[PDB]
């Protein structure tokens, strides 16, 4: 049957799947100490065990999960821990101390790969600017690519904001992940805190928001991409159909990630949250979860993934509206601009949640040329930083070369032209 | 005499199956459980054209059903219908197909066909007088389209002398379900050109045209259009299971639609069509059936009819009427309006009667009409793939796997050398 | 008249001859106890063929059982049927067999055979006209294989014109059992060759196979495996102990099943073989069971039989059905496949039919086939074999028991004739 | 009936085979008091004895053995006692204090073949390195043969670990224990307590162990061994037939034992426990009970012995899978590499253990070139100290002659020469 393997790494990483797995059991009516086949592996006394991949480099966020309350339903080697974190340093995560860690992981994904019988490919949660997310995940990926080759692998990926932050050392880092991370990741879905932030402050009218809620909306936006795997409906989608449908070439790869309606209990009852509304919500400027005006781009390739009710003549109403509007702008080479998906099973409520139970929501994953702005910036702060070798003693330090930053500069420009001609 | 082998491929091929098994079904009055419950004798007499007999009076369609992915043909199995069919007669994969035709003619597909071949010939062995196989896919995907373009390749090989025909629901002009279906689609059309004997095309938006336009439903199904399509592939194959005043067959119907090899793209419609709130108001005749039939709002096709010529068109009429008032309307129809039939081929419309009328109805008519205006169709997927190919988008998905430029040229090549054919009749 | 007396030996062929009677006690109406509960006289006619009567209408098989260890037969005695078997015909030693040819043909095996010639001849005494020997082993260990062969060796000498046939358990490609394996293989088949009348070639892959592919069966037992095993066994005695249409005998079959004496090595199949899932989707017609006969898949033995061709075959249908059928049906496979079947001799299949079907079927069929494909199972050994020996290893086991190189050798050389003696007729 | 005979020899032997007996005993629902002919001789009064040798030259092991729990199991005799030990001296227990008490034992061994209808031979327990266990332990083997013959004569012996040890005169009487049972044993079993505690570290998830829980690890092996004398199942191996599957030379035959799976209760629930993943386990080079990588090796033969719910198939398919692997390299000359054991009866839990309740349990003996490094590595170990002259007046002062261990020596290098040739 249909399975797909897990694999989080980092802090943040580590919320998003603690969060995730939550979400997981809710739906699944399992309780936390395991009380499917897809994400829980089945043992012989009615225990439903995850097949995922916990990963840090630091031994404190996994030391919470194994103390927290879903402690009996992680298995004792899923969660691996290390000694002391790479410290915002890819060099330490992609060369230094990752080197010690990356057998085990390698020998538990071969494991869990025995264990299934159709492995559908991977998921995979790090973050582009952390010393772990960057680095680690890299060479992780890398390995990956040298032994599977053709299974699917997904990353799910905190993108640094444009004018907010947490790290001065962000923007080395995250080159460095996109330099080598480029020729192994098929899918890079993308979501950045600033945008749920503001997401946040508008639609569910919150403005005293924290990383756990955060956490609740991308594990919902994940449960969406996955729940054609786990349920029956009209157009089940596969993790395979993604690389083949958002990929028109092969570095072009970093599509966002969109959720409808992300909304409070006051204002579900004032609005209809009909399709088409829904449709048009996931297509506005705001309510994108990145940094970027879709205005300023044109649309490569977009994926809708419908939750819940939905009458497909509704849905197909929406997209010909949306291709009405002049905006909306897509690219001269992609007509056919859209994929479509549909499941019966709705969204389900988290207990002390942010949002309400609705009849029907949407998740939009969309590949387009307003992310090359995104780029741009980010390689004009690397050339602001590194122009004066400014923490460059620590990178060289422990590994790396003057002369792969510049390298990685030249990947960059390369990407951006190649974006830049997709656009003509 | 007369067995049909049915086939099924992918998700909408296996999704619109299960709905005509179940129409067969209680056309037949077989149970879910293979039991047979009917009032007449007319039920059993053809029942083996679908239908293989077991012990204790069962009944097993001669369906095989594939699919790339487990999902689809698991929810078919959990389905109503779902334990009528021969457990050995589901062939599937692990892997997906990603909406990659490459994945399911040369690659993954490549790897699960000769265990599908094997049941064919299996079933093929048990016809007294096999007339020919169906297939039911879609034209955008991976699965129906490769992998089931790859099959029919197969069979028409091993059984070049049996009748080979396909219901492929394709891509819509408005709204695209896939992004690479303009690929797909001219895969699949490419090899559905040389390898198929007829192809009945369906459109979703038009089904769904149908729908809101004619039968004022507010909110339709897949299953409520899946019914539609399950009733017009039915009466297709009617004159084959019942008695009649004009005997129908496949191949009569082949012989009297296709004037020239290539043009074997039909266009089909099912009447009536009528909403509920509004069925005393209607007068049940055969002229306003008639006039339903060639209705361009009754096509399940993304053309328009009145765009292009009719070249032939077929008409299959079931319950009792009169022969004389059935000719006496295609007479008026073609002298009226002799500029949509193409003047080199007189008596354009071919009508086949069957006495025995679907359930809750007592007049039902199908239309199957091969007509020039569905180079439009063509011409709009020629121009999408174009769109694309000349910037290469896309195409490392399909590289990958094997295929070259060259291939996609051809099949470009094809698709133009098909669209001025239908043009010299236009 | 046409007693068999049973010989099993070692662990496998005690296990295995433990369920053949019990299907043979059960077809018989016979309970664990030696009481008849049949409700046919039919059951009863036969019934000396394979059971001595005892005072009270007891009935006790003409079996002897053979083991150098204990274990396994008092694992028999406790078990369901133990308690049917004389006591008198228990004969073991004391010491194993440790897997080793020479310790089961020429020390251990050799200090315990006079006895159980004694009881053989007891047996033989008994019977109004002795048809022949039935032995049950495996051919890859120390017990089955030595002290078997051994056994055979013997009562040929004293019986060389009676019917000496083997069910031998042999080695399977992939997953060997034991290291000596080959050695033991190889020795026992050397003595085979030349002193067996017929031999049934089983492989537990291809029971394997049978359980996982065709039964659907997730988790297949040694006892499920044994099953299979005893019903083809019961197929090909049949004919002494039912009326028929075609009254089959084991040496009607010899004639027609061994063209040259030193070619006695058969594939055994048995038909129907279903899952417990998809029974009323088959339809249990002649055809279909000719279909399952000659499916590879169907077969017990480490072959494919498309690798080769068919010398003889020889079918043995069991219940009510028409000759007229089964000869068209045996003409068809002839006429169409005449590749698979050796020219040089016209009708290479002979049917048998008994009007008495198995318990819970209407009809079964048991399929016999003298394939020269066999011989890939020769030479596969033989290579290993040498593997082995042209290093000498583990052979000091051999030679510490008065074994010879020129034994090895001359063994390797049997084989290696036998091999191109198939070949010939390839 | 099937029937063998224990010989405990030494303290390491005497304590391992208090394991063993309370294993059986916990196996066969044996009280302390005695109150299955395979191992217990059983008499007139409903009471179970024993059928084992129980020698020591120190008398300290055995009066604790006297005074504990099990001191009405024994009889008092089959505990035999001394007065002083070896003290790490092979030529004080094979030519001076051994011929003291040897003909004891004799007796005793006799008396025991006696009252067997059906001796499948010895099991004997004693350590390579101990002043007793090799010196001792090598006459009465020695005797043993010029007596019986062809009766199995196995040995479970304690290998000194490379890079750890626990006496400084243990290379030479190792390499003399060697040199003088190489004519005599016909399998010697091997285990390595480095090896046990880094499985311990690893799998069992404990970093506290003692020797204790290394006996019982070694007592659990002991009894898969024997578990198809004493319980049904398909596939009933007999001691007889491990030689003549594990020892394709007469002088090559020392197997690795290792046992599947050894693991703690916390990731017994975590795991599937199938029999595939078990056979894989085995294969392991870390799980391996002895300090060697099977990669630096080829396999001879191989022995695995399934224990409990097994479909023979799935084991069918994973020996398939094994042979599969690249990597897990097999001799040119042995293609059918493998023997397979099966029982019913499924493995037996200890009171107050390390090891919970499974399903199936699997032991493995093979017999490899890769012992041939450690083989090497002993031989240069003695080298080093024999060239001084180092530590040989005690053995010179007690029988030896200068002589023998260059004799010995030769016959290590003839040793190894034949592994390098099998090797080819
Ligand atoms: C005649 C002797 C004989 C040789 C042949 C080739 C015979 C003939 C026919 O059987 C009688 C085949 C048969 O008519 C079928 C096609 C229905 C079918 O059974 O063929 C096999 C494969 C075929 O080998 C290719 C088979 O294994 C086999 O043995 O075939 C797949 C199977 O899937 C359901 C089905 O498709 C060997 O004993
Ligand atoms: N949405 C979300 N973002 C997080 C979370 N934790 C950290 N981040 C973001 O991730 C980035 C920091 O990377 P971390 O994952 O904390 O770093 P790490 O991977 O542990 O690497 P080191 O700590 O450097 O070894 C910042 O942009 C944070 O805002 C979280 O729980 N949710
Ligand atoms: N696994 C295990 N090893 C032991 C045990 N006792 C001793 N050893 C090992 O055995 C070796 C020492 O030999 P011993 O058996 O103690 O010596 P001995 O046979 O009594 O000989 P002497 O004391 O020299 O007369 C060392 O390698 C110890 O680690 C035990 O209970 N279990
Ligand atoms: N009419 C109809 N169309 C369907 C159904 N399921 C999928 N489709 C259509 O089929 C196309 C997608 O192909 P699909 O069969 O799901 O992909 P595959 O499994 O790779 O062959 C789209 O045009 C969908 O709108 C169905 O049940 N009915
Ligand atoms: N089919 C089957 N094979 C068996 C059985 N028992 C053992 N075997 C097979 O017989 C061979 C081992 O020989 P075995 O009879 O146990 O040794 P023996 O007692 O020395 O003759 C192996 O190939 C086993 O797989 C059984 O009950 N059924
Ligand atoms: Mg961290
Ligand atoms: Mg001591």
């Amino acid at each position: 049957m249909r399975e797909c393997i897990s694999i989080h790494v980092g802090q943040a990483g580590v919320q998003i799947g603690n969060a995730c797995w939550e979400l997981y059991c809710l739906e699944h009516g399992i309780q936390p100490d395991g009380q499917f086949n897809t994400f829980f592996s089945e043992t012989g006394a009615g225990k439903h065990v995850p097949r995922a991949v916990f990963v840090d480099l630091e031994p404190t966020v996994i030391d919470e999960v194994r103390t927290g309350t879903y402690r009996q339903l992680f298995h004792p080697e899923q969660l691996i821990t290390g000694k002391e974190d790479a410290a915002n340093n890819y060099a330490r995560g992609h060369y230094t101390i990752g080197k010690e860690i990356i057998d085990l992981v390698l020998d538990r994904i071969r494991k869990l790969a025995d264990q299934c019988t159709g492995l559908q490919g991977f998921l995979v949660f790090h973050s582009f600017g952390g010393g772990t997310g960057s680095g680690f995940t890299s060479l992780l990926m890398e390995r990956l690519s040298v032994d599977y080759g053709k299974k699917s692998k997904l990353e799910f990926s905190i993108y640094p904001a444009p004018q907010v932050s947490t790290a001065v050392v962000e923007p080395y880092n995250s080159i460095l992940t996109t330099h080598t991370t480029l020729e192994h990741s098929d899918c890079a879905f993308m979501v950045d805190n600033e945008a749920i932030y503001d997401i946040c402050r508008r639609n569910l009218d919150i403005e005293r928001p924290t990383y756990t809620n955060l956490n609740r909306l991308i594990s919902q936006i994940v449960s969406s991409i996955t729940a054609s795997l786990r349920f029956d409906g009209a157009l089940n989608v596969d993790l395979t159909e993604f690389q083949t449908n958002l990929v028109p070439y092969p570095r072009i790869h970093f599509p966002l990630a969109t959720y409808a309606p992300v909304i409070s209990a006051e204002k579900a009852y004032h609005e209809q949250l009909s399709v088409a509304e829904i449709t048009n919500a996931c297509f506005e400027p705001a309510n994108q979860m990145v940094k970027c005006d879709p205005r300023h781009g044109k649309y490569m390739a977009c994926c809708l993934l419908y939750r819940g009710d939905v009458v497909p003549k509704d849905v197909n109403a929406a997209i010909a509206t949306i291709k009405t509007k002049r905006t909306i702008q897509f690219v001269d080479w992609c007509p056919t601009g859209f994929k479509v998906g549909i499941n019966y099973q709705p969204p389900t409520v988290v207990p002390g949640g942010d949002l309400a139970k609705v009849q029907r929501a949407v998740c939009m994953l969309s590949n387009t040329t307003a992310i090359a702005e995104a780029w741009a910036r980010l390689d004009h702060k690397f050339d602001l930083m590194y122009a004066k070798r400014a923490f460059v003693h620590w990178y060289v330090g422990e590994g790396m070369e003057e002369g792969e930053f510049s390298e990685a500069r030249e990947d960059m420009a390369a990407l951006e032209k190649d974006y830049e001609e997709v656009g003509v | 005499m007369r067995e049909i082998v049915h086939i099924q491929a992918g998700q909408c091929g296996n999704q619109i199956g299960a709905k005509f098994w179940e129409v067969i079904s209680d056309e037949h009055g077989i149970d879910p459980t293979g039991s047979y419950h009917g009032d007449s004798d007319l039920q059993l007499e053809r029942i083996n054209v679908y239908y293989n007999e077991a012990a204790g009076n069962k009944y097993v369609p001669r369906a095989i059903l594939v699919d790339l992915e487990p999902g689809t043909m698991d929810s078919v199995r959990s389905g109503p219908f779902g334990q009528i069919f021969r457990p050995d007669n589901f062939v599937f994969g692990q892997s997906g197909a990603g909406n990659n035709w490459a994945k399911g003619h040369y690659t993954e597909g490549a790897e699960l066909v000769d265990s599908v071949l094997d049941v064919v010939r299996k079933e093929s062995e048990s016809c007294d007088c096999l007339q020919g196989f169906q297939l039911t896919h879609s034209l955008g995907g991976g699965t129906g389209s490769g992998m089931g373009t790859l099959l029919i390749s197969k069979i028409r090989e091993e059984y070049p002398d049996r009748i080979m025909n396909t219901f492929s629901v394709v891509p819509s002009p408005k709204v695209s379900d896939t992004v690479v279906e303009p690929y797909n689609a001219t895969l699949s059309v490419h090899q559905l050109v040389e390898n198929t004997d007829e192809t009945y095309c369906i459109d979703n938006e038009a089904l769904y045209d149908i729908c809101f336009r004619t039968l004022k439903l507010t909110t339709p199904t897949y299953g409520d259009l899946n019914h539609l399509v399950s009733a017009t592939m039915s009466g297709v194959t009617t004159c084959l299971r019942f008695p009649g005043q004009l005997n129908a067959d496949l191949r009569k119907l082949a012989v009297n639609m296709v004037p020239f090899p290539r043009l074997h793209f039909f266009m089909p419609g099912f009447a009536p069509l009528t909403s509920r709130g509004s069925q005393q108001y209607r007068a049940l005749t055969v002229p306003e059936l008639t006039q339903q039939m060639f209705d361009a709002k009754n096509m399940m096709a993304a053309c328009d009819p009145r765009h292009g010529r009719y070249l032939t068109v077929a008409a299959v009429f079931r319950g009792r009427m009169s022969m004389k008032e059935v000719d006496e309307q295609m007479l008026n129809v073609q002298n009226k309006n002799s500029s949509y039939f193409v003047e080199w081929i007189p008596n354009n419309v071919k009508t086949a009667v069957c006495d025995i009328p679907p359930r809750g109805l007592k007049m039902s008519a199908t239309f199957i009409g091969n007509s020039t205006a569905i180079q439009e169709l063509f011409k709009r997927i020629s121009e999408q793939f174009t769109a694309m190919f000349r910037r290469k988008a896309f195409l490392h998905w399909y590289t990958g796997e094997g295929m070259d430029e060259m291939e996609f040229t051809e099949a470009e090549s094809n698709m133009n050398d098909l669209v001025s054919e239908y043009q010299q009749y236009q």
